[PDB]
């Protein structure tokens, strides 16, 4: 039941963070197919209160059916907060953006992430580090509309003088992954090159 | 690009000359380069690889640029290039060993994205080229796996049209069938949805083809060969059971309820065994909505199977 669904959410409002993980990790063999879009905009929100919870819900989101619109309204409210994230959720949400991406979605999400995305705060920094690319070469690893609407990304950039390492670095990662694309980088390369921008 | 553009010109010559009388009159054939190039990858049978990149180079090159994107002259060049294509990298495959493991890899990475362009000619050559099932095994034997692996995330149109394709080297094998086995089996318990989208589009091209399937990791631990000859009842048993996964995975969405009604008729036609158990499926299915008594003049139920949540109203 929907009374059901909002009682136990509230009753984990304040509960601890070990056994309420427990409580929304458990969610879809509690979920109730009725109220099953209405306990995903509660989601939402407790995602927007504190986001001290913040790396199971995205994980246990997608398992959950739901209304792609209101998956792309949870996409928009989690953009904001790109910067406030920690490190070890980096991975699972650069995760969770980039495999939600549709045919005409690509370049607005592509571009959006790259230009939100910065890394410079960077122990467990370099494992971290080291896990996101891993991520990011296994995503890259099949799609080429995503590393073509990247390449678009990089190439447009305003023609400003931002040009962060981590544009630089991608640049080099997706010349060395997906060899159908050697010819454009390399002519993105040179006109950037002879441009001065870099 | 040179190799290219002369490839295209000598078709384009063919398609000219086979269109008139008086040309064709005039002139006596030449061996077109089409010939030429068909005639030097068999001629590279002899003892020398030196050329072999420059070739399945020239042949994924001349494939992507003239594919079909329909997603009507110059269509007869674009399609002929296509198949030279095809036929010189196929040809690359059987003549020379140490360049197979890398066209397979190309043509699956290819081959599996969620991009929807047309692919139809990559997954004829795949096709193709995996007839010759014991060559792929010798080689490259992992490829095939990881693309496996990744088949959970790709939608229907796609994953349905790759099986299809690759089920001639599922025909005879016994390792591969049980890798995918597993792969669709715990792609079920996911919970993920879509996920059982595409495992029950497997399963039902994995039953209605094979009567028989299935058998027969930490580090310290080795897997060992046990001589059991294989059990019938627990081969019956086995497809009993991957079937009832099947009878209770109807209550789902459209769309597996269409592709399950679907195929459970080729699955009673090709596998004798498991007819007094599909029908009782189906039987104790259909009586949720017919209506049996003596006179109650809609006999179907109009409503059972519609679906009012969120004002978004579907069949199911």
């Amino acid at each position: 039941g929907k009374d059901l669904t909002t009682k136990i959410m509230q009753l984990i409002s304040i509960a601890p963070e070990n056994l309420q993980h427990d409580i929304i990790t458990s969610l879809p063999e509690i979920l109730g197919d009725s109220q099953h879009a209405d306990v995903g905009k509660e989601l939402s929100d407790l995602l927007i209160e504190n986001t001290s919870l913040t790396v199971p819900i995205l994980d246990v989101l997608s398992s959950l059916r739901l209304d792609p619109n209101f998956l792309l309204k949870v996409r928009q409210l989690v953009m904001d907060k790109l910067s406030s994230i920690r490190l070890e959720d980096l991975p699972v949400i650069i995760k969770f953006i980039l495999h939600s991406v549709t045919a005409m979605d690509t370049l607005e999400v592509i571009s959006e992430l790259r230009e939100k995305l910065d890394l410079q705060h960077c122990s467990s920094g370099q494992s971290c580090i080291i896990l996101l690319f891993d991520v990011i070469k296994s995503a890259i690893r099949y799609e080429k509309t995503i590393s073509e609407a990247w390449i678009k990304a990089i190439e447009n950039t305003a023609s400003v003088s931002e040009h962060k390492v981590f544009d630089l670095v991608m640049l080099f990662i997706i010349y060395s992954t997906n060899t159908q694309t050697k010819k454009y980088i390399d002519r993105v390369l040179r006109n950037k090159i002879r441009s001065g921008c870099i | 690009d040179l190799l290219k553009t002369s490839v295209v010109k000598s078709f384009k010559d063919l398609q000219l000359l086979q269109g008139s009388k008086f040309l064709q009159n005039l002139v006596p054939h030449r061996s077109y380069v089409s010939t030429m190039i068909l005639e030097v990858v068999k001629n590279s049978v002899h003892s020398w690889d030196h050329v072999t990149q420059g070739l399945v180079e020239l042949g994924f090159i001349l494939m992507d640029s003239y594919g079909p994107k329909k997603v009507s002259l110059s269509r007869m060049p674009n399609q002929h290039a296509c198949k030279l294509g095809a036929n010189i990298l196929l040809e690359t495959f059987k003549i020379h060993e140490m360049i197979r493991q890398e066209i397979l890899e190309q043509v699956l990475n290819r081959v599996v994205t969620r991009a929807s362009s047309p692919i139809s000619h990559f997954l004829d050559l795949l096709s193709n080229i995996v007839m010759y099932a014991p060559l792929v095994l010798q080689s490259c034997s992992s490829k095939v796996t990881e693309a496996f692996d990744y088949l959970s995330f790709l939608p229907l149109q796609t994953v349905q049209r790759l099986l299809k394709a690759v089920q001639p080297l599922l025909k005879v094998s016994m390792s591969m069938r049980d890798c995918l086995i597993l792969v669709l089996r715990k792609a079920m318990f996911a919970n993920q949805l879509d996920a059982r989208k595409s495992a029950v589009a497997g399963f039902l091209l994995l039953l209605k083809n094979f009567k028989v399937l299935g058998s027969l990791l930490s580090v310290s631990q080795v897997h060992v060969d046990v001589h059991s000859h294989y059990n019938s009842v627990a081969n019956e048993t086995f497809c009993l059971e991957i079937m009832d996964s099947l009878r209770r995975c109807l209550s789902q969405q459209a769309d597996v309820r269409l592709m399950l009604y679907e195929g459970f008729y080729d699955v009673l036609r090709r596998n004798s065994q498991l007819a007094n158990s599909v029908m009782q499926t189906l039987l104790s299915q259909l009586k949720q909505f017919y209506e049996p008594k003596p006179d109650l003049l809609p006999p179907l139920k109009l409503e059972a199977c519609i679906l009012t949540q969120g004002d978004k109203i579907s069949l199911q």
